[PDB]
RNA sequence: UCUCACUGGA
């Protein structure tokens, strides 16, 4: 529950799926669910 | 491409797996509550008539 | 599933007289498959499994704090202090003949995640229930006994 | 049935390479030069180090079908050397002209023996025996 | 943590102190001297990554600071400082995990994305999931008859609240090929 | 040990996802490929908050 | 004295004065 | 004597420790095994619940109440409810038990061990008495409970043995190991350096001599000289566990010959 | 649901023999016996008495699978000896020293303190 | 369903406890495993139905695979190392449990065979009682490196009718091989008899294991110490030659070759003088290890792992990447904020130092977390291009 | 929850051992390894009951009639 | 009575 409140949305082989540097302390490194969303929903 | 090509069917059967190895390559493991539900419709006949009808 | 990727399923069950016993006359619950470590290096289950042993004997509780200084000589010590083997290894009994297993055998506690997917939760079967109106066609989902 | 051939040979190596149990061993040739043995031994029953002296025997008999337990009472048996192993031949393979070299499996062990004077003795039977003593 | 010199120790140092830790341990035997007030002490530093574009932290206060003027061959091994000039101070690097991947023991040894697994696992544990249980109507609980702490306590479960409510058990458990299955 | 954070519509336990996007108000530019006759693109997003 | 230079352990008493002044949906109160 | 000679050490009421020399393994094997699984043991079965406001649920509580264990010295005169020919439970097949506790003591009122009643007519048998093997006399925490709560039982106990379950095993983790100085060769231990310094010095090698290091390689000997730690809940002490077990294995070895009369006259 | 009648592990339903006894086609005077609704325990017994003597050549038990409980051991004994008779020989063997261990343990249980 | 194999047929055997099972050497066709992965059952309706089902699609038709002419089973994890560790010369059992395992052979011929040690005592080499397993008319010879009829390593093979003559028994012999025994006595026999083959190496090696035991542990993965110490060092001279190849770039004197500029020219020499030490370093590890390392015993049956397996689980790490490349900064100038500004140093470009066993310091930590996240940015696309790919 | 009647190992119980644990730990706050030691459980996967076991009955029995 | 949306698993 307290992981599904801190949650994040994005709506749109490409870049943004990725684990980028600015996320450093920010998004959580090692969350995302599989399948489709895979790479963009994100948590703190 | 989903009524025409494939569809769902009758007489299935869908679970989760498990191992064994005291099992042989041509056998499989069939749930008896299952095997309660699924079922076969054979033709009456007088090679086995005695068990089909000690099954029924 | 463990704490670290290693979930799997319930193979099979025994009871004790089948499962097998130690030298101090304790059982495992739940064995795991020595294959299921060394492809994905899950080290994070050995680790715990042996801190956790060190910590559940002598009482106080493991520093399970990541970035720390934790060493594996540092858990090695504090276990053989103890007096089981360094690394963590012990030997167990075969439930059968009561062999003592020519290799060892390593043992420890783990905390344990029971999820959801139950078998009682994926079981599907139809043997000619009723249809559609449209296609009349065999229905799906389980509510209501699809194909 | 009866022994098929004996032999007389000293030690030079035995070789624990790799190794627990199964230790393979090099024949020095106290006796006519021709002859020359590399064999794995189990030193497990049988602690074999160096410059040991080993009478070889082949013996082919004890004077199939299942083996039934060796029934402590009594045997009919050429038992009584230290040593008694079973496996089968293969391959003679040919150093003809001066020599004939032969290569035997005990199960999962191995044997080579070599030397000349031997050209009729052994075959490529099913049991072929192994008895040494001392 | 902000981390300029302004004390005559010679090389940079902490600008946070101990007994602003031993006030704040008063705090925890409270249970005046808040969070806010460690931020109008102007000790710490809420920064975005624009203000993090132009900085350069330390990560371990009590290693990072001073110069070198005897090591553990089973730890692990930390880089240098190849710079003098740090600004601010990580807290400490254990907080970059989320709610559910810092339940993790000792993520310090996996290989990611088994912890990425763990992330996608964890949240489906079942367990205790609130205390109001036999009182509220919602569908789809899950109540553990016997709930367990784990043997793995990082200190994130302590203000996280999962040594409090946990959702598993603890197993004995041995690796070897028993009968085949 | 609630700490909330959540709302209730009609006694379901909504929840709302913190969103994500960028705005304009900030200088962006970019390298516009070959089906274009520009080689780089400037922008604002002219978006009054 | 006061003025000690800190280990990482006074950090988790500042993260614990931190969420114990807060809580965890901090950002749904604001 | 003849065969296998016994050499207790160290015992206790709930400890027993043995040198039991001259046996087989199989036959140790066989004995810890029966003594696990095979001894029939009273403990509760079958839960009627009236009414309950507790904390717990009806389930819950009706599978700690399994799982107390009771007075079970005179589990031979008491039959099965299967073989019994009754109406599904008589007073020589269950033992009912009947408990109410109530509550108004207003800070955390208690239920434990020592509440339960044995409402049936026993016959005069040491059954049914629940283990208060506590120091302070109270037993297993039970249940907690407040002013509105309460909690109604009516119980039925039955025997059996820990196969069924673990509700009716007394046996508690039985140990067995011999032969600590490894002359027989069945394990090397795992090492790096040295198994005698990397591998700790075992805790059964005082009785056993050291194995005399230059020696060559023994094969004949078997199996000898174990060292079988046993233990117990308390429903019966630990000889008497030991002594049905025995009992039970003999008895069904005495199936065996009973087979045997079945099949060689017809 | 499928979580059988767990006492199929030690009792019966109607009507099973609980040995079950046929000759084999291999070796002279083999004999193959299942017993039902034992374990490792009864068989490893059995089958550890059953080494000890001269007069049989074979015997071994194995079970089939753990989740139905019967297990099956074969016997070649020697020539013109009764297997059933070598059965007979271990079992008031295993008989024999039973008893005796009851004997001594039960003595010395009662020759010590407590 | 990917392929002819993806579908099979198997005869009926009731169970309770309610779970489909399988062989475990036919889970690997099928591609399943026991993550409660799923699969649907089909039952066939009519006579001709189920005469068709049964004299094509049952397994044993299938074994020999037209996807590349091999055979598409073998034998898998758990019995494969119990048959790596069961056929070394070692493994001497005694007499009764050879009786036992002739009795759980499914189809002994009642003989007790010959056993190959009778000095005093009866063993045997167990290499030949699991010949007895082995049907008739068989012959395979593999000659590894060195292997001229006197093998110093028991490595190769040589059958004759169900006698192993000397070899070990391993990946290439039982499991998925183009010289696959299966292969052999599945042309030599056929399907049926190539059915009871699976069955009897299955039971046989299922006993042994169950009374012998496999276990493996933190023990398989600690190295010797003066060799992790070696490690180490040798890590070092792996940054001495790094430092030296930079401190050439800050002259701006490198003799970039024909395809890439400067940068890349150096980027491509740091790039293959770091993994080259690390695989001189992996092999370091190999070598120190010795026969009772259990995760090498796994290695040289080859149910998981590799020796790249190991010498990340011992040596070093190594390099993380993302798409191809190294780290690249997602900032300006650095990967980091601990980090300076324009480092080419490969501690900042994405080299990891220690290895599982020593851990992770939290910039290694990131930069494996971006390594790991671009396998399941793959996996998430790639799974719906091969479908369409596919259809 | 109420630490469980028959530690799952071994079976032996320690749902008695927890009031006197508990007085032990509130009364006199030794190591608990020395205080399992006093309440005498030598194998280490039945410490693991009365070192891991949480309770939540007390707050859960705060609540209402 | 199902259409669609969004989660969930592989
Ligand atoms: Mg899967
Ligand atoms: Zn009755
Ligand atoms: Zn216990």
């Amino acid at each position: 529950t307290l992981s599904h409140l801190r949650r994040t949305n994005t709506p749109i082989l490409a870049k943004p799926r990725q684990l980028h540097n600015t996320h450093w302390g920010l998004v959580c490194p090692a969350e995302t669910p599989e399948g489709q969303a895979c790479g963009l929903v994100k948590n703190l | 491409r989903g009524n025409l090509m494939g569809k769902r069917v009758d007489f299935s059967a869908r679970t989760v797996i498990s191992g064994d190895p005291n099992l042989e390559l041509d056998q499989v493991g069939v749930p008896k509550s299952i095997a309660k539900t699924l079922t076969y419709p054979e033709v009456v006949t007088p090679y086995n008539i005695d068990r089909l009808t000690q099954l029924v | 599933a463990s704490r670290h990727g290693q979930k799997g399923t319930i193979g099979i069950t025994y009871r004790r007289e089948d499962m097998p016993f130690t030298a101090e006359g304790i059982v495992p619950d739940l064995i795991i498959n020595p294959h299921a470590i060394p492809s994905r290096m899950t080290v994070a289950h050995l680790i715990e499994c042996l801190l956790s042993k060190v910590a559940a004997l002598s009482g106080n509780e493991g520093d399970a704090s990541p970035f720390t200084d934790i060493t594996v000589e540092g858990i090695s010590k504090l276990l053989r202090e103890h007096g089981y083997q360094s690394r963590g290894f012990e030997v167990m009994y075969n439930g059968h003949t009561g062999k003592k297993l020519m290799a060892q055998i390593f043992f420890g506690p783990t905390y344990y995640q029971r999820l959801r997917h139950m078998v009682d939760d994926k079981i599907h079967a139809r043997a000619r229930g009723p249809m559609q109106v449209l296609t009349r066609q065999p229905v799906e989902g389980r509510s209501r006994d699809g194909g | 049935s009866n022994t098929l051939f004996d032999d007389i040979f000293q030690v030079s190596e035995v070789d624990p390479g790799r190794y627990n149990k199964v230790c393979r061993i090099e024949a020095a040739s106290t006796t006519q030069d021709q002859c020359k043995l590399t064999l794995d031994i189990n030193v497990e029953l049988f602690p074999v180090a160096a410059q040991d002296s080993l009478t070889v025997t082949i013996a082919s008999s004890l004077n199939t079908r299942s083996w039934r337990p060796p029934q402590a009472g009594d045997r009919s048996l050429a038992d009584d050397y230290d040593y008694v192993m079973y496996g089968t031949a293969y391959k003679f393979e040919e150093v003809s002209k001066d020599l004939i070299a032969v290569y035997y499996s005990f199960g999962g062990l191995l044997m080579r023996l070599e030397g000349n004077y031997r050209n009729l003795n052994n075959l490529k039977q099913e049991n072929a025996y192994l008895l040494i003593r001392r | 943590f902000i981390v300029e010199d302004d004390e005559s120790l010679g090389h940079k140092e902490l600008k946070v102190r101990k007994g602003h830790i031993a006030k704040l341990m008063a705090t925890e035997y409270q249970d005046e001297y808040t969070w806010s007030s460690l931020l109008n002490e102007g000790l710490v530093e809420y920064i975005d990554a624009e203000e993090e574009e132009s900085i350069l932290i330390a990560m371990q206060p009590e290693d990072l600071e001073p110069a070198e003027a005897d090591v553990d061959p089973a730890k692990r091994i930390r880089v240098s400082h190849h710079a003098t000039t740090f600004t601010h101070c990580e807290i400490h690097p254990s907080m970059i995990l989320g709610v559910a991947a810092s339940i993790i023991p000792f993520p310090d040894h996996n290989q990611s994305p088994r912890n990425t697994y763990q992330s996608a696992m964890g949240k489906q544990a079942m367990g205790v999931f609130l205390t109001n249980y036999n009182v509220r109507m919602d569908t789809m609980a899950n109540i553990l008859y016997y709930p367990q702490k784990p043997l793995g306590t990082t200190r994130a479960m302590e203000y996280l609240k999962f040594r409090e409510l946990p959702a598993g058990q603890n197993a004995i458990v041995a690796i070897a090929c028993y009968s085949g299955y | 040990f609630d700490m909330g954070g959540y709302f209730i519509i009609n006694g379901s336990e909504k929840v709302l996802i913190a969103q994500e996007r960028s705005a304009g108000n900030i200088v962006q530019v970019f390298k516009k490929a070959a089906p274009s006759p520009i080689s780089h693109v400037a922008e604002i997003r002219s978006a009054l908050e | 004295d006061e003025s000690a230079p800190i280990t990482a352990e006074d950090s988790w008493a500042v993260i614990s004065a931190f969420f114990r002044e807060k809580g965890l949906v901090s950002q749904q109160l604001d | 004597e003849e065969g296998p000679q016994v050499k207790i050490r160290e015992a206790s009421k709930d400890n027993v420790d043995f040198i039991l020399s001259n046996v087989d393994l199989a036959m140790a094997n066989s004995l810890r095994r029966v003594m696990i699984a095979e001894i029939p043991t009273l403990a509760i079965d079958s839960v009627e619940v009236e009414t309950n406001t507790t904390v717990l649920a009806d389930e819950f509580i009706a599978h700690r109440l399994g799982l107390i264990p009771l007075q079970s010295m005179d589990i031979e005169q008491l039959e099965y409810s299967r073989d019994c020919f009754c109406e599904d439970h008589c007073d020589k097949c269950s033992v009912v038990l009947t408990l109410q506790a109530f509550g108004e003591s207003e800070s955390t009122t208690n239920v434990y061990s020592k509440d339960l009643v044995i409402v049936s007519n026993l016959m005069g048998r040491n059954i049914g008495h629940p283990i208060i093997q506590d120091k302070e006399g109270n037993g297993v925490l039970i249940c907690k409970l407040r002013k509105g709560q309460e909690l109604k039982l009516t119980c039925v106990a039955k025997k059996g043995i820990a196969k069924e379950h673990a509700k009716w095993g007394p046996a508690a983790a039985i140990e067995f190991e011999y032969d600590p100085w490894n002359k027989l060769k069945h394990t090397d231990y795992w090492y790096e350096q040295d198994s005698a310094k990397e591998w700790p010095q075992s805790k059964n090698c005082e009785y056993e001599d050291p194995p005399n290091e230059g020696d060559p390689f023994d094969y004949k000997a078997q199996a000898d000289t174990f060292y079988m730690n046993v233990e117990s809940v308390g429903s019966i002490p630990v000889d008497q566990v030991v002594v049905r077990g025995i009992d039970t294995l003999q008895k069904k070895v005495a199936s065996i010959l009973l087979a045997l009369t079945q099949m060689d006259q017809d | 649901m499928n979580a059988p009648d767990r006492f199929e592990l030690f009792l019966l339903g109607e009507g099973e023999s609980k040995l079950k006894i046929d000759p084999d086609t291999k070796a002279p005077n083999a004999v193959v016996i299942t017993f039902e609704k034992e374990d490792h325990t009864l068989g490893n017994l059995i089958r550890a008495e059953l080494l000890n003597d001269r007069k049989v050549l074979f015997a071994a038990y194995k079970v089939e699978h753990p989740f139905f409980a019967r297990f099956k051991l074969r016997i070649q004994t020697t020539e013109g000896y009764d297997p059933k008779d070598a059965l007979k020989n271990a079992c008031n063997s295993i008989i024999n020293k039973l008893g005796a261990l009851k004997t001594n343990f039960e003595t010395e249980w009662n020759l010590q303190t407590l | 369903s990917l392929h002819k194999m993806s579908m099979m047929a198997h005869r009926v055997k009731v169970i309770p406890y309610s779970t489909f099972r399988l062989n475990l050497s036919v889970t690997s066709p099928y591609n399943a495993d026991f993550d409660g992965d799923e699969m649907n059952l089909h039952v066939p309706q009519s006579e001709e139905t189920r005469a068709e089902l049964s004299q094509l699609c049952a397994v044993p038709l299938q074994i020999v695979s037209p996807q590349s002419n091999k055979p598409c089973m073998g034998i898998v994890q758990d019995t494969l190392c119990g048959i790596r560790k069961l056929t070394l010369r070692d493994t001497f059992i005694e007499l009764d449990q050879v009786l036992n395992m002739l009795y759980w052979v499914p189809d002994w011929d009642g003989v007790i065979p010959t056993p190959a040690i009778i000095k005093p005592k009866p063993l045997w080499s167990g290499k030949q009682i699991l010949s007895v397993a082995i049907p008739n008319g068989i012959h395979l010879q593999r000659f590894d490196e060195g292997t001229t009829l006197l093998s110093p390593k028991d490595n190769g093979m040589l059958i004759i009718d169900g006698q192993i003559i000397f070899g070990v028994v391993e990946k290439k012999t039982v499991g998925s091989s183009n010289g696959g025994l299966i292969h052999v006595v599945t042309r030599e026999k056929g399907p049926q008899v190539c059915a009871k083959l699976f069955g009897n190496i299955q039971k046989v090696v299922n006993f042994w294991l169950l009374h012998n035991g496999f276990s493996t542990g933190i023990g398989d993965t600690i190295a010797d110490g003066p060799t992790m110490r070696e490690i180490t060092e040798t890590i070092a001279e792996a940054k001495k030659k790094v430092l030296d190849v930079t401190k050439e770039a800050q002259a701006n004197l490198l003799t970039a070759k024909h395809g890439m500029t400067l940068r890349e020219s150096f980027e491509d020499n740091v790039v293959r003088f770091l993994n080259e030490a690390r695989d001189k370093a992996g092999r370091l590890a190999e070598v120190n290890l010795k026969d009772l390392n259990n995760v090498k015993q796994m290695v040289m049956a080859g149910s998981k792992g590799s020796f790249i397996n190991i010498a990340q689980m011992s040596a070093c790490v190594g390099q993380q990447s993302v798409e191809g490349k190294r780290i690249a900064f997602g900032f300006v100038d650095r990967t980091l904020p601990h980090f300076s500004k324009d480092d080419y140093s490969p501690e900042s470009k994405g080299f990891v130092e220690n290895s599982y066993l020593r851990g992770l310091t939290p910039q290694e930590f990131f930069f494996h977390a971006m390594g790991g996240r671009e396998g399941l940015i793959d996996t998430a696309v790639k799974t719906a291009e091969t479908g369409y790919i596919q259809r | 929850m109420i630490v469980p009647v028959r530690c799952f190992s071994c079976g032996k119980v320690v749902g008695d051992k927890w009031e006197s644990y508990l007085n032990l730990l509130q009364e006199d706050e030794l190591d608990e390894g020395t205080a399992l030691s006093r309440l005498g459980l030598k194998r280490y996967c039945c410490r693991r009951m009365i070192l891991t076991h949480v309770d939540l009955i007390e707050k859960f029995l705060r609540y209402n009639p």
